[PDB]
RNA sequence: UUGUAAAAAAGUUUUAGAGCUAGAAAUAGCAAGUUAAAAUAAGGCUAGUCCGUUAUCAACUUGAAAAAGUGUC
């Protein structure tokens, strides 16, 4: 040939990339490659197909928690300095190597430069100290209470104490009854309740809660003892549930929130955060308060237990409550002793002395929980006479407590405070620096950065922004002086802001923005119908009643509901008796929370209302969302003391908003439609017949509003463009790699551009698989079965398993009934029924259960092509109704049925139909497209406008999955990577031939601008119109097929060759092009690359292990020998290195010269890249040759004998280097044969494929020779393979579908990579690691470019000499 | 049960550096677990019929397979976390 | 849908909290336990109350680095 004109297609995804270049007839090119290196190999062929594999690109967040770790530890380190900066010089006067001892305190004795006890430096007064201070909590108590002079030494250590760990700062301020007890917090959370349920509200007025939820009973008897206080309150309704977390309980809030999968929650589990996050991402943002005052109020019952409050008042209550708690631990150790020695004395060793068991051996030297010890002694327990005290402090989880333990985060600093400033009164007269540093000293526990300060840094912290005003050390006394707050804070709202993806340059709002949420409830408010006595047709909201809806409802209560709606304001302001609603369920989701909040707060309705003051309140809102620190929130309302009251002012800053919304002021009450003058929300507002919302607005291309957010996405370099995505980092990673792969394919074909370049992308986070959808389906059926009050499912069992059935899920959904004709069907004889399709497929493929039905014959659907029949419609309309009010069918399905009522399927349904099957919907595959076509078309013409050389196309997944299955181009992702490869090929089949045959519908699917049609207008009135109109049947991948069967079973031909009948161009013949298309899959020569990349991350394992005299441990500080102290094991590789070199063999220091692998740790990487043979040389080699040091990273790649390839996992183990192409014939028999069940399709061929599958019984044995010839090649598992060999022989009669489904399981003893465990029925196979380097030495290393198309091979046994 | 984030988060209570790849619609999910930070890999990918949880579990509930001596505490670590789920 | 700032509670590790009676030991019998210090990526220079686990990486040529080249009429 001659043509040089050519298409990419490519398959993004977050762990691999597929690309394939095509021609003008479908054919993949082949070309020789120039092979580069030191073999006798010079040049390959190569298909231009294949795919690029690699490792899932990772998210900054655990590296940030470990950067905010190590500040942590940082700056506690620091308050302690400070401590002792301030007690030098007199501790000096008084042990001059007190402190030195506390900084030796861990070195073993040999090691100490001093007298090995710290505090006083001889054992008799140590043994002493202890004796007297069994815990550091009796030298607080004694150091707050007693008036004599202590010792300096003792003194220092309780400050300490309370300074390292110093407690939490969740509450403002000095303590109160209002930030701290109980009782407040109560009301708190049932304030929040009410102002959520008005309707139904918890009334508390005599329910004393602090001596309910404080008392010495279970956590599960306080919760009966309240909520049976609560006269309409289940224990495990909402409330219940709320009060059941705040005593630290699990409560379950699915049947709460009637959710389909449970919600278990609790307060303390690691996991609580997002578990939370998930629950409100399903029931509604509008809930966090009530969570959040959950939270609060479980802080304050939690303390107030650590407490153990009384009327013997200290200055030390903490301190005074773990004393008690030392004793009572003393007391109950002292009775179990004595108990267990009288009933069980065999147990006494296990229980007091087995520290490997959880008793209470366990429990203090054994690492065992507190939750572990107590269920370990429980059964103990019940077996004693004389348990049933210890018992009860168990199950109130109050038995032998340690002092320093988990509940302890509950402790606020002001506490600490507390005993600290007693302890300087004290003593402060005895100690005059004392006096002279008490505020010093209470300084340094109390201070704490703002949020909006940052890093303290000076130039060199890629995070930090603060900003100095004096160029001096910053300390907890001279913040304030030297931080500039203002410039800070400043710097702090730019970076903290995110700007309008629909329109960058303006940032978005809060979330709790009053803009936003009018915009919201009028978003809500318009797509609301209305019928009452004397109306033809359900009318919208006037304009004029959606405002005065917002004005008497909506800024009157917080929920306004249907009810208060057809009552409060149909019935009492317009005249109505009885107004269906249908547009709006049980409430309305929206609010105006914000004006609620600051009407209650502000106590001035007709402030808020004046849209005058719209400006201030809004920026209110905005520094309540930026900030927390309650000094600038101060500074920052100042200039508004004029405007409202000091009490209405200290409860606006007490007042806390978190959160952003996607939009911008701008873009809500911004960009005006050119000739209405009518801003976004303007329409929301009034818009007469037509009442579109937002998504319509922005969509609708009638308005000015969609041209002006595309002139607006306007956007430098490569790496911005990627980071400014909306998207994973997974997904960038494989972004930034499917460019790099268009680039080398473009050099590849001699730097000329592609005609097109194709483009799917796959969709993220299918993580579950399988059983939650299936829940959902009960869910449904539950409700409405309910709904019709049907006895359905007493009749017939419910099991949501095998509602995975489509056909039964379909017979419950209609009540058991054909959904066709007044009829019942029989659930047992299910086979004998048809499901059909609303909406044929030639119109649409749309194969979900909202387009299908059970009928038990598809013929009762009519005689049409078209929706069934108007007879039908007419007929079956009121039970699709009842079907409908219950949710058994979505609204848009009644539509369909009754569609024959309208005429039928309109030139307008068609189009919609096209555009659903062409328009991808997702913003990233736009994004994706933008930066391919930026980077292609980079000219310009004679009038400025550009000049699109490349056309980048994008498919929606559907169409080549759709393509797959019709024309039974089969995949199976088990046998080998090929399938990635394959998809890029597909698409730019499919995207090509539809750019050939619909050059009209390029604006659907091609990136630019392009001429937008009226696709009404190609769109046949009739089969016999056929001049140039595109469509009858809607379904645009009709003309690759042969003959379509339309819903009546007449069938269509079409020609063997289709054509572009305005164009000429050829698009698609039958014979030759799915020759080639099936010719191209079958080739075994496909480029499968695997990245290579250098490891990074944490240097080894975390846990801090004790000690070995095994070498092998990492010590934790240069000079800790992990022999006296413990350390880390298992270090990371950077990559491998292979060195040849010589070393000594014996005494005689002969040289034996070496050819070796050394894996560099991350943690010795900076090290050997600075001096390599000095690194080299430290580690034994000598005579190094410099010249070969082959960096090696993870999964780089050799071939050995007989094309087996190794790819190195590490310097000490290997991966499988090689795929295994197994043929196109038994890829679509395995498919067929394991799905020979699960079919899918008509019986006239479904029939046929099983015919199939049983006359091909022999591929069964064909498989297994090609999977045993490829082992015995590459893998190499001999054992393996004799044992599946066998156990195909011992299944060799089982049925077809079986032995099938199991032959798949045997592809992970060939896949590429790790060698992983699989199953062939009941035999199991371990896998054969290769666990030896040395081979990979003399092999081939292959240096691959993305594509694999450029290599480099070394023949590393040319190394080694000279 | 136990769901994958359950068996991922006690995996990682055991020490093990471990990654969930291939969520993508295209490719096949796989449970990947650092065994030794040096190269060993245990790799449990998802079929349709049986999940990774459920492979997990009938691989590591009876304990060590004696295969691997460098495995034998990575074995016991895994049959701890099978007991868990009750 | 990424990225970022502030804080806390545990846990681990080594040391300090003179174990006693009987015994030639081996060992047996008992007593006891709840606390603390310090480290919490080895570390780095820019020495900050900063930074140290993300992103980025075939080979070869040129660059300080963005990046640019090398295989193809
Ligand atoms: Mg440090």
């Amino acid at each position: 040939s001659m043509d040089k004109k050519y298409s990419i297609g490519l398959a993004i995804g977050t762990n691999s990339v597929g690309w394939a270049v095509i021609t003008d007839e479908y054919k993949v090119p082949s070309k020789k490659f120039k092979v580069l290196g030191n073999t006798d190999r010079h040049s390959i062929k190569k298909n231009l197909i294949g795919a690029l594999l690699f490792d899932s690109g990772e998210t900054a967040e655990a590296t940030r928690l470990k950067r905010t770790a190590r500040r942590r530890y940082t700056r506690r380190k620091n308050r302690i300095c400070y401590l002792q900066e301030i007690f030098s010089n007199e501790m000096a006067k008084v042990d001059d190597s007190f402190f030195h001892r506390l900084e030796e305190s861990f070195l073993v004795e040999e090691d100490k430069k001093h007298e090995r006890h710290p505090i006083f430096g001889n054992i008799v007064d140590e043994v002493a100290y202890h004796e007297k201070y069994p815990t550091i909590y009796h030298l607080r108590k004694k150091l707050v209470d007693s008036t004599d002079k202590a010792d300096l030494r003792l003194i220092y250590l309780a400050l300490a104490h309370m300074i390292k760990f110093r407690g939490h700062f969740l509450i403002e301020g000095d303590l109160n009854p209002d930030n701290s007890d109980v009782d407040k917090l109560f009301i708190q959370l049932v304030q929040t309740y009410n102002q959520l349920f008005e309707e139904n509200p918890i009334n508390a007025s005599g329910v004393d809660a602090k001596a309910i939820l404080s008392a010495r009973l279970s956590k599960s008897r306080r919760l009966e003892n309240l909520i049976a206080q609560l006269p309409g309150e289940k224990k495990n309704g909402l409330f219940g549930n709320l009060i059941a977390l705040s005593l630290g309980l699990t409560p379950n809030f699915k049947s709460n929130f009637d959710l389909a999968e449970d919600a278990k929650l609790q307060l303390s589990k690691d996991t609580y955060d997002d578990d939370l996050d998930n629950l409100l991402a399903q029931i509604g943002d509008q809930y966090a308060d009530l969570f959040l005052a959950a939270k609060n109020l479980s802080d304050a019952i939690l303390l107030s237990d650590i407490l153990r409050v009384n009327t013997e008042i200290t200055k030390a209550p903490l301190s005074a409550s773990m004393i008690k708690r030392y004793d009572e631990h003393h007391q109950d150790l002292t009775l179990l002793k004595a108990l267990v020695r009288q009933q069980l004395p065999e147990k006494y060793k296990e229980i007091f002395f087995d520290q490997s068991k959880n008793g209470y051996a366990g429990y203090i030297d054994g690492g065992a929980s507190q939750e572990e010890f107590y269920k370990f002694i429980k059964p103990i327990l019940e077996k004693m006479d004389g348990t049933e005290e210890l018992l009860v402090k168990l199950n109130r989880e109050d038995l032998l407590r340690k002092q320093r333990t988990f509940d302890n985060g509950s402790i606020p600093h002001q506490i600490h405070l507390g005993e600290l400033h007693a302890i300087l009164r004290r003593q402060e007269d005895f100690y005059p620096f004392l006096k002279d540093n008490r505020e010093k000293i209470e300084k340094i526990l109390t201070f704490r950065i703002p949020y909006y300060v940052g890093p303290l840094a000076r130039g060199n912290s890629r995070f930090a922004w603060m900003t100095r005003k004096s160029e001096e050390t910053i300390t907890p006394w001279n913040f304030e002086e030297v931080v500039d707050k203002g410039a800070s804070a400043q710097s702090f709202i730019e970076r903290m802001t995110n700007f309008d993806k629909n329109l960058p340059n303006e940032k978005v709002l809060p979330k709790h923005s009053l803009l936003y949420e009018y915009f919201t409830v009028y978003n809500e408010l318009t797509k609301v119908k209305y019928v009452t006595e004397g109306m033809r047709k359900p009318a919208f909201l006037s304009g004029e009643q959606k405002k005065a809806i917002v004005d008497l409802l909506f800024k009157t209560n917080r929920k306004v509901t249907v009810k208060q709606l057809k009552e409060d304001y149909f019935k009492k302001i317009e005249c109505f008796d009885s107004v269906e609603i249908s547009g709006v369920e049980d409430r309305f989701n929206a609010s105006l929370g914000t004006y609620h909040d600051l009407l209650k707060i502000i106590k001035d309705k007709d402030f808020l209302d004046n849209e005058e003051n719209e400006d201030i309140l809004e920026d209110i809102v905005l520094t309540l969302t930026l900030f927390e620190d309650r000094e600038m929130i101060e500074e920052r309302l100042k200039t508004y003391a004029h405007l409202f009251d000091d009490k209405v002012m200290k409860q606006l800053k007490r007042r806390r908003y978190t959160g952003w919304g996607r939009l911008s002021r701008k873009l809500i009450n911004g960009i005006r439609d050119k000739q209405s003058g009518k801003t976004i929300l303007d329409f929301l507002k009034s818009d007469g017949f037509a009442n579109r919302n937002f998504m319509q607005l922005i969509h609708d291309d009638s308005l000015t509003f969609k041209e002006d957010i595309q002139k607006a996405q306007v956007s430098d370099s490569l790496h911005e463009h990627i980071a400014n995505l909306a998207g994973s980092p997974a997904i960038k990673k494989g972004i930034l790699q499917t460019v790099k792969v268009v680039d080398e394919l473009v050099k590849v074909m001699g730097r000329h551009k592609p005609e097109n370049i194709v483009i799917e992308m796959a969709r993220e986070n299918q993580t579950t698989q399988k059983q939650k959808n299936s829940r959902e389906r009960m869910k449904r059926i539950e409700e409405g079965i309910k709904e019709l009050g049907s006895q359905i499912l007493k009749e017939h069992p419910v099991e949501n398993t095998q509602l995975q059935n489509e056909k039964l899920y379909l017979y419950y959904l209609q009540n058991g009934r054909d959904m066709y004709v007044d009829q019942e069907l029989d659930i047992n004889r299910l086979s004998d029924y048809d499901v059909d399709a609303i909406v044929p497929q030639s119109f649409l493929k749309d194969d979900s259960i909202d387009n299908k039905v059970l009928t038990r014959s598809d013929k009762n659907r009519g005689k049409s092509d078209n929706v069934p029949s108007e007879e039908v419609v007419k007929k079956m309309k009121n039970y699709w109704r009842q079907l409908l009010n219950a949710k058994l069918i979505t609204q848009r399905k009644f539509d369909n049925l009754t569609k024959a009522e309208r005429g039928g399927l309109s030139e307008l349904d068609k189009a919609g139909f096209i555009k659903r099957q062409l328009v991808e919907t997702r913003q990233i595959t736009k994004h994706v497209a933008q930066i391919l076509d930026s980077r292609m078309n980079t000219k310009y013409d004679e009038n400025d406008k550009l000049i699109r050389e490349v056309k980048v196309i994008t498919l929606k997944s559907k169409l080549v999955s759709d393509f797959r299955k019709d024309f039974q181009f089969y995949k199976v992702r088990e046998i080998n990577n090929y399938h990635h490869a394959h998809d890029a090929y597909l698409n730019a089949v499919v995207g090509t031939a539809l750019i050939k045959k619909y050059p009209k519908l390029e604006s659907e699917f091609v990136y630019g601008d392009y001429k937008v049609y009226d696709v009404r207008k190609m769109i046949a009135k009739s089969e016999q119109e056929i001049t140039a109109k595109y469509f009858f049947y809607s379904n645009i991948m009709n003309f690759f097929k042969t003959e379509i069967t339309l819903a009546n079973g007449e069938i269509r031909k079409r020609p063997l060759i289709e054509t572009n009948g305005e164009t000429g161009e050829i698009v698609w013949d039958k014979g030759r092009d799915f020759a080639t298309v099936r010719k191209v899959l079958s080739m075994p020569q496909v480029n499968i690359v695997k990245k290579t990349e250098v490891q990074t991350g944490g240097f080894s394992k975390e846990s801090i292990l004790p000690k070995r005299n095994s070498d092998k441990l990492i010590a934790r500080k240069k000079d800790w020998d992990p022999k006296k102290y413990g350390g880390f094991d298992s270090p990371t590789v950077a990559y491998s290195v292979l060195v040849v070199a010589k070393v000594e063999k014996g005494k005689s220091k002969k040289l034996k010269s070496v050819k070796e692998l050394l894996g560099i740790t991350i943690m010795e990487r900076s090290s050997f890249e600075k001096n390599p043979i000095d690194f080299l040389e430290a580690k034994g080699y000598k005579e190094v040759k410099k010249d070969l040091i082959i960096k090696l990273p993870k999964y780089s790649l050799f071939e050995l004998e007989n094309g087996r390839k190794r790819m190195l996992a590490s310097a000490g183990e290997l991966q499988k280097g090689n795929e295994l192409a197994l043929p196109s014939k038994y890829v679509n028999f395995l498919y067929l044969a394991s799905h020979y069940e699960k079919l899918k399709g008509s019986p006239e061929d479904n029939e046929q494929k099983q015919l199939f599958v049983e006359q091909h019984k022999h591929y069964l044995d064909e498989i297994i020779e090609q999977i045993s010839e490829f082992s015995k090649r590459v893998i190499l598992a001999d054992a393996n393979l004799d044992k599946v060999l066998s156990a195909y022989n011992k299944h060799r009669d089982k049925p077809i579908r079986e032995q099938a489904e199991n032959i798949i399981h045997l592809f992970t003893l060939t896949n590429l990579g790790a060698p992983a465990a699989f199953k062939y029925f009941d035999t199991t196979i371990d896998r054969k690691r290769y666990t030896s380097t040395k081979e990979v030495l003399d092999a081939t290393l292959i240096h691959q470019s993305i594509t694999g198309l450029y290599e480099t091979r070394i023949d590393l046994s040319q190394l080694g000499g000279d | 049960s136990m769901n994958i984030n359950d068996l991922i988060r006690e995996i990682k209570n055991k020490d093990y550096t471990v990654k969930l790849s291939g969520t993508d619609s295209n490719s096949i999910t796989q449970l990947i677990i650092r065994v030794n930070n040096d190269g060993n890999e245990y790799v449990i990918s998802e079929s349709e019929n049986e999940s990774i949880v459920e492979k997990f579990i009938s691989a590591f509930k009876n304990g060590w397979n004696q295969e691997y001596e460098d495995e034998e505490e990575f074995y016991n670590d895994m049959q701890t976390i099978t007991l868990k789920s009750e």
